[PDB]
């Protein structure tokens, strides 16, 4: 409640209208009332084009009402159309991303299940791996660019989760 | 084997070829970087510097 | 190094031909002349002054 | 007396500002040569090493 979803879409706002690099966005269990209200507000914004398809943003949602593995590769799945975006065509990506924090809970929400002690404070054993390995795709390269633009969230305004 | 073979028979990698060329040569400058380059210089400037 | 590492034919000679003859605008002063002819008018209100001191 | 003698030596002291000046007149000249010299140096040693990158 303190601000990540507003500032993330002021963000949009400005950068995506002044950008010419095909954005792309990626819902990760987040609410899916917002998910609406973003795609609507970004039609009537002419960023998504319904006819004459010159649209510049692709949306990939994965929302808090999906099982945890939906939650865990939906932001996978974002970052590989952004990914190909830079890589396959050279262009300049805004890749936007809301919640990161959320993959790393879905994780969580299997990592028991799957047969393995839980570390500190709860989380998966492979936390940092897994976030690692996710977020080493998120980069520039010689190739291309993307700029991120990511909200996490802070459970219970801690900042040392 | 290669007499009238560039690349060795590829009938590919160029679709790339364009794009890597592209990237090395906007990243070196975004001119002619086949000829030579020629000179405009400046002058610096002055003022009145005389006791007034 | 660049007579024995560039494969484009002859380029790397006439690049520099167009160097070793290139003459590069030496700046002239055009003002320090002017100041010095204000020294000398400055030394001329001293030593006048000079003089009635 | 002292205080004119003073100011005498002060006039003859007065020199120290049209040297300044023409040290910075010298020194300018001097810069943008330089420099001139470094871009002309650079560019062409650029397009050189392009050809070598390529
Ligand atoms: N830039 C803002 N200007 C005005 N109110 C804001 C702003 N950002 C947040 N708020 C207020 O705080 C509330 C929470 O906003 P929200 O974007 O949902 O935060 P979060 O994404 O962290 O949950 C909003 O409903 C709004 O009332
Ligand atoms: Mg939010």
């Amino acid at each position: 409640g303190v601000g990540k979803t507003v500032l993330i879409m002021e963000l949009i706002n400005n950068v995506a209208k002044a950008h010419g690099g095909y954005s792309v966005f990626a819902g990760v269990g987040e609410r899916t009332r917002e998910g609406n209200d973003l795609y609507h507000e970004m039609i009537e914004s002419g960023v998504i084009n319904l006819k004459d398809a010159t649209s510049k943003v692709a949306l990939v949602y994965g929302q808090m009402n999906e099982p945890p593995g939906a939650r865990a590769r939906v932001a996978l799945t974002g970052l590989t159309v952004a990914e190909y975006f830079r890589d396959q065509e050279g262009q300049d990506v805004l890749l936007f991303i809301d919640n990161i924090f959320r993959f790393t809970q879905a994780g969580s929400e299997v990592s028991a299940l799957l047969g393995r002690i839980p570390s500190a404070v709860g989380y998966q054993p492979t936390l940092a791996t897994d976030m690692g390995t996710m977020q080493e795709r998120i980069t520039t390269t010689k190739k291309g660019s993307i700029t991120s633009v990511q909200a996490i969230y802070v459970p219970a305004d801690d900042l040392t989760d | 084997q290669t007499s009238g073979g560039p690349v060795d028979a590829s009938s590919e990698y160029q679709q790339e070829l364009e794009r890597e060329l592209f990237k090395l040569k906007q990243m070196f400058g975004n001119a002619d970087m086949n000829t030579f380059p020629t000179f405009k210089f400046e002058d610096p400037k002055f003022e009145v510097i005389e006791k007034p | 190094y660049y007579k024995a590492n560039v494969a484009k034919a002859g380029l790397v000679d006439d690049f520099e031909k167009k160097f070793n003859a290139l003459k590069v605008p030496v700046p002239e002063d055009k003002y320090t002349a002017q100041v010095d002819a204000e020294e000398k008018e400055d030394v001329k209100s001293c030593a006048e002054w000079v003089s009635l001191s | 007396i002292d205080t004119e003698k003073s100011q005498q030596a002060l006039v003859q002291k007065r020199h120290y500002l049209f040297d300044v000046q023409r040290n910075n007149i010298a020194m300018a000249l001097e810069v943008t040569y330089r420099e001139r010299l470094y871009r002309v140096y650079k560019e062409v040693k650029n397009r050189l090493d392009y050809h070598i990158s390529v």
